[PDB]
């Protein structure tokens, strides 16, 4: 907004919670889920569309 | 699957309500209290949209008192298997507060009344003022997560979601044409006395239900000893189903629900998913409108929302 904007106020990422991750973490070792999220880890945005399985918290960053 | 079960839950709840009236014809204690408990829950829910934090906390305490009285079952209502009202059957869990295989019908009935009242507030008030969905959602999450109201370790929120699936099917992956009878039915286009409601009334319903779904799926329990009864993964999944629709199957219904899921909930979305939320907002507000063939006012409102996020909150989705 004209100059830099800081969105995340807290000091560091939120504490780990399973509530944001897939209901069964067994789906993250599926090739389909890995492919949906492969583009995000590399380029930092979605190309083929939004992945239907929410991310693991380790794949997210809160430094912006 | 989940669709089949939520339809079965929805119809089990219909029969439960009929059976409560039948019980009241032979149960004097039930007859003397059931109607007042129903009216007191509906009244309390109705007072959330026009109240502050302290007044809303009082209305929440009132509902919890009525449900506590229902759970004790001093009216001696018939008992029922709660597996009729949850998606996946539950077996006992160690440490859980209530592992009983049966619950009082009066208790299940009043959860259903509570869920029906919450849904009605989304439709009747959040359709005009989407901001009014948040206090209703807070109340839903607070009540359904109460340790005393958990059955075998988890909440009874499937009673609420079963109804959400009826009135806002696009949040669960359904698509259809607003120009066919079969399509309007798949989209949850409602009827009043057998005739289709107006397009404007339909879009108001979708706005209130979009905002109400976000109000229940984007709640924070990290600083609470309660467990989140409908955590943010269900918000993520619902948005994904909408924004991945093939371009020919996109409807203004989806776009209106999507704007209502997002507007005023961006900060909460980011808190749960950080940079992944930014990428999902880009898909929802930049990529999704661009690839919609029919450029409508609903499509355009998603782009205007992206502009406002950049001009106001300083968020660059491009
Ligand atoms: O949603 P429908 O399948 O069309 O069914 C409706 C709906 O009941 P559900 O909660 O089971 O969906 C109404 O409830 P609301 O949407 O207004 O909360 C209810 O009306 P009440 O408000 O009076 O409970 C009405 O029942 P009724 O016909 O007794 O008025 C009932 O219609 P059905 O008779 O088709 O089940
Ligand atoms: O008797 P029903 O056919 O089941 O209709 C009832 C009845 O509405 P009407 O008598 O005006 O047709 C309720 O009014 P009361 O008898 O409780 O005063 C009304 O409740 P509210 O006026 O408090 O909204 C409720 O609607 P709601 O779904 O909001 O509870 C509505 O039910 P349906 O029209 O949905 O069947
Ligand atoms: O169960 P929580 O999510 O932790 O909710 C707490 C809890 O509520 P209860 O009164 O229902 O138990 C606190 O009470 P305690 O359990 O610690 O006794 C209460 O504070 P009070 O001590 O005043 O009852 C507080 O409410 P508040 O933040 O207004 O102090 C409220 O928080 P939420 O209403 O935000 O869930
Ligand atoms: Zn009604």
């Amino acid at each position: 907004d004209g100059t830099l904007v800081r969105i995340w106020m807290p000091d560091g990422a939120p504490a780990y919670t399973a509530d944001t991750e897939a209901e069964d973490p067994k789906v993250y070792e599926d090739e389909g889920v890995k492919r949906q999220w492969q583009s995000f880890l590399e380029k930092g945005r979605f190309e083929g569309g939004m992945p239907e399985v929410p991310p693991r918290r380790e794949w997210c960053v809160w430094d912006f | 699957g989940p669709h089949m079960r939520y339809v079965e839950i929805h119809r089990n709840l219909k029969g439960l309500r009929k059976y409560m009236a039948e019980q009241a014809k032979t149960n004097l204690k039930l007859k003397q209290r059931m109607g007042d408990m129903r009216r007191e829950i509906r009244k309390s829910v109705g007072q959330l949209t026009t109240g502050g934090m302290a007044a809303n906390k009082d209305k929440q305490q009132k509902i919890k008192s009525i449900l506590t009285e229902a759970l004790s079952n001093q009216v001696e209502s018939a008992l029922v298997d709660p597996n009729n009202f949850v998606v996946e059957p539950r077996k006992p869990v160690e440490g859980a507060t209530n592992n009983d295989p049966l619950l009082p019908s009066i208790f299940v009935y009043l959860i259903n009344i509570f869920a029906k009242a919450a849904i009605s507030q989304f439709i009747n008030e959040a359709g005009a003022r989407p901001e009014t969905a948040d206090p209703v959602g807070i109340c839903v999450a607070a009540i359904l997560s109460e340790p005393d109201f958990l059955w075998r370790g988890a909440s009874l929120i499937d009673i609420l979601i079963a109804k959400f699936r009826i009135v806002c099917p696009v949040l669960f992956g359904y698509r259809g044409s607003e120009k066919t009878e079969q399509g309007r039915q798949r989209l949850g286009w409602w009827k009043e006395s057998g005739q289709w409601i107006s397009e404007q009334q339909h879009m108001d319903r979708m706005t209130g239900l979009g905002a109400g779904f976000a109000a229940i799926s984007l709640r924070k329990f990290a600083l609470s000893k309660k467990q989140n009864p409908y955590p943010p993964r269900f918000y993520w999944m619902a948005m994904a189903k909408i924004v991945n629709t093939p371009p020919a199957e996109i409807s203004n219904t989806q776009c209106v629900v999507l704007k209502a899921m997002v507007q005023n909930y961006e900060a909460k979305f980011i808190e749960f998913y950080g940079s992944a939320a930014i990428a999902a907002l880009r898909t929802a507000l930049i990529d999704f409108p661009a690839r919609a063939p029919h450029k409508s006012a609903a499509v355009n409102s998603l782009e205007v929302l992206a502009q406002m996020l950049k001009r106001d909150t300083g968020l660059d989705l491009g």
